[PDB]
DNA sequence: ATCAATATCCACCTGCAGATTCTACCAAAAGTGTATTTGGAAACTGCTCCATCAAAAGGCATGTTCAGCGGAATTCCGCTGAACATGCCTTTTGATGGAGCAGTTTCCAAATACACTTTTGGTAGAATCTGCAGGTGGATATTGAT
DNA sequence: ATCAATATCCACCTGCAGATTCTACCAAAAGTGTATTTGGAAACTGCTCCATCAAAAGGCATGTTCAGCGGAATTCCGCTGAACATGCCTTTTGATGGAGCAGTTTCCAAATACACTTTTGGTAGAATCTGCAGGTGGATATTGAT
């Protein structure tokens, strides 16, 4: 049997997604496609992320994926750092940046 | 005996804290602090170690996020200085009053 | 027990200086550490509202991290890290 | 139980960095990030049918959604591997 | 077809506070939009609280709860009273 | 009907389906919509009375926006449950900063 | 069309706002402004628009777009 | 002749329009700059005039809060003439920036 | 202190846009009465993790001295915005075809609902594994005195 | 511009905790397959209400003048940062008793599902109506030149 996943194509779970759209009432009915079409953004946004991240890591001679590593592929990057511009990620430090009137001369 | 002009260590300062991502606050001062507070509200009332800890990233992000905007305001008016009215024009403008 | 009292002062000077230089701040006026603290006093108040009202509308006794990051979430201070 | 995402991040984790770890924070972190999105997209939904006397929610809403919610290239993007999935479901049975 | 509204109740809720008042046709309708935000306000944290108790029932609990998350204090005070008083009155 | 045993004047019928039509969650007690209903009807008067105020203190008997953004802003409580509304035809409270009055 | 929004009109604004005194370059910068607003709601509006698929925006397509930007607006829909 | 110091007239506009609710920008020309903007999302469209009005209440209402925060920001910096730098301080630490 | 050019009020007036009162209208609520169903409160308790106590230890808070340089204050100029009278370009006000917003009937593709079958992924947890924290010496800066 | 006092940068080395690799078990899941229901797209049709032409209204562009505000420069008092000494208390490793969270079987008070039936709130076409905004006056206060 084909797990509807593999049908669509992707990693991400479709059932556990189209069934989730249900236990937490959006809607009185769900369309099939939906859930496919959900797992799948929710696929690319976190494949996004993590190439960022994974590459935060490498130029930190770090070869595991930290906190930090997350903060600063969001922060860096203008369009998901707008995504998530309320959301606070735990040990995630800041960017480092100084004021420039702050700096001797 | 040898001194660093002032500014100098502040500065060094900022590149290390900047660069680092441990929680600034003593840990179990905090937790007390939470602690009387709550009890304001509640009592008899227990923490899940890291219902504590969420509190304090949330906290120290919130503090630290303030700061900056705070550092603006001094700078909008030819300072380095963060002053008291720094922190509340922020906060009026941020809308937090 | 302990009459829990003035932990405010707990928040020491150095912590909150540490806290400012992460925030880029180069140099601090000796009226800023009260102040602070005035500001992070009301800031655990409203979470701490919000979480515990949670908590006992859960009819618990026990502050989950939960409660904390819907109180957290309420206030538009979303918090990933600690199973949200 | 108490399910996750974390399995399939972790794929996807070794689709795009092959010899690359992640640590038990960062993925609690990437697992909030997941439902986080989620719950708005579904929000966003939600009230974009009922706005239309909709009772539905279809690929359709999840769509406009993802570009409500979304900014520039990530929705331009999202839209399109989202458009992609379906298609390749719905042409199989 | 047909475009319900609150307006009736608020006109309703007026005189009954301002007996001699009369009120503006934009007036109404900011206090229908009024009305409506709230409503889906208070809905909306109440609908939260279950779910995030695995609950499957808003009740006049969830109402309440929700009004002391939403409004401010003395507000949210006497927001409590009217709502339990309502419901005393119904149920006897 | 139950509007007028809960002694509202609001139409705890109508509130009570629009929770249920509204897919807040899977049931309904039967007290929330009164609650519900009590506590909107609560908000309205509260409301009113100070515009209606705004109005007598303006020498008006009808009450337009003006006078509901001049109860709101002036209230403490009220403004800030309403600190993200934008009420049309409202203007602002009058207010002028002190340094930038006339030095006598 | 921006340079429509007239210095007499942004004046006036500002007016309201409590302003006394107005840099020249003022004007200017108020414009983008208001530019970069609309843009972030006429947005909004319209694709609430498409998904209706109407030729028309109608003013709940905005005050939907308001609500979500964070600027709820009363006065012309619940 | 008679003339009127500097400020003073601008002085009574603060008082004048504090007091009215009045739309301050010239409809058509504020019309004509939606559409405008809107044309570049979709075509031949079209406007209920009320969603022009909601439009127009909704951004005029913005700006003269943002005035506000500026002129804070001026003040701030022991001024009394808003400069781009005001707006752009607020808007910053308004976060609709950065 | 003295006018006098003007802006701001107050009291009264009247037309008219727009709130209000009249009544038939009736679909769609809202309420009632019956029958069935199920969410979740109660009671028993298995067991996780929270409050707590002991104790050794050094990271880090506290408190002082000493002076570098930043904030505040004062002065002063030229340069930019405010006030204003002037000429008219255009936004505002009102009349008339027609384009889409909707009200309504239609019917089928699709989304329940439900009895079964089976592939999955949390996980309790014993064994195995491995990136990196933290100690360490040493070569390359970065500062601040002269 | 030489320089010694220090913090920085770094490639090594490696013990330990936290990440990885599983045999072992599965209750909750996700899939499969008719059976049964219907949400809403699709097409035809007004009837609003919106884009557009056009005329008499009334706010903006423009330039000359100078009042007064912003920015430069200069000055100095003492606030605030760096370095240092003393020692308190937070952190770190264990461990114990028991609060209270969370899991399970149980069954009834309240919620859901029509079916029926009386009722009320939303046009709407027609009429009637009135709070108040414009609009004249002339009384008086504010502003500004002297």
């Amino acid at each position: 049997a084909k797990t509807r996943s593999s049908r669509a194509g992707l990693q991400f779970p479709v059932g556990r997604v189209h069934r989730l759209l249900r236990k937490g009432n959006y809607a009185e009915r769900v369309g099939a496609g939906a859930p496919v079409y959900l797992a799948a953004v929710l696929e690319y946004l976190t494949a996004e992320i993590l190439e960022l991240a994974g590459n935060a890591a490498r130029d930190n001679k770090k070869t595991r994926i930290i906190p930090r590593h997350l903060q600063l592929a969001v922060r860096n990057d203008e369009e998901l750092n707008k995504l998530l511009g309320r959301v606070t990620i735990a040990q995630g430090g800041v960017l480092p940046n100084i004021q420039s009137v702050l700096l001797p001369k | 005996p040898h001194r660093y002009r002032p500014g100098t260590v502040a500065l060094r300062e900022i590149r290390r804290y900047q660069k680092s991502t441990e929680l600034l606050i003593r840990k179990l001062p905090f937790q007390r602090l939470v602690r009387e507070i709550a009890q304001d509200f509640k009592t008899d009332l227990r923490f899940q170690s890291s219902a504590v800890m969420a509190l304090q990233e949330a906290s120290e992000a919130y503090l630290v996020a303030l700061f900056e905007d705070t550092n603006l305001a001094a700078i909008h008016a030819k300072r380095v200085t963060i002053m008291p009215k720094d922190i509340q024009l922020a906060r009026r403008i941020r809308g937090e009053r | 027990r302990k009459v829990l009292r003035d932990n405010i002062q707990g928040i020491t000077k150095p912590a909150i200086r540490r806290l400012a230089r992460r925030g880029g701040v180069k140099r601090i006026s000796g009226l800023i550490y009260e102040e602070t603290r005035g500001v992070l006093k009301v800031f655990l108040e409203n979470v701490i509202r919000d979480a515990v009202t949670y908590t006992e509308h859960a009819k618990r006794k026990t502050v989950t991290a939960m409660d904390v990051v819907y109180a957290l979430k309420r206030q538009g201070r979303t918090l990933y890290g600690f199973g949200g | 139980r108490k399910e996750s995402y974390a399995i399939y991040v972790y794929k996807v984790l070794k689709q795009v960095h092959p010899d690359t770890g992640i640590s038990s924070k960062a993925m609690s972190i990437m697992n909030s990030f997941v439902n986080d999105v989620f719950e708005r997209i579904a929000g966003e939904a939600s009230r974009l049918a009922h706005y239309n006397k909709r009772s539905t929610i279809t690929s359709r809403e999840i769509q406009t959604a993802v570009r409500l919610l979304l900014p520039g290239e990530l929705a331009k993007h999202a839209v399109s591997e989202g458009t992609k999935a379906v298609t390749k479901y719905t042409s199989a049975k």
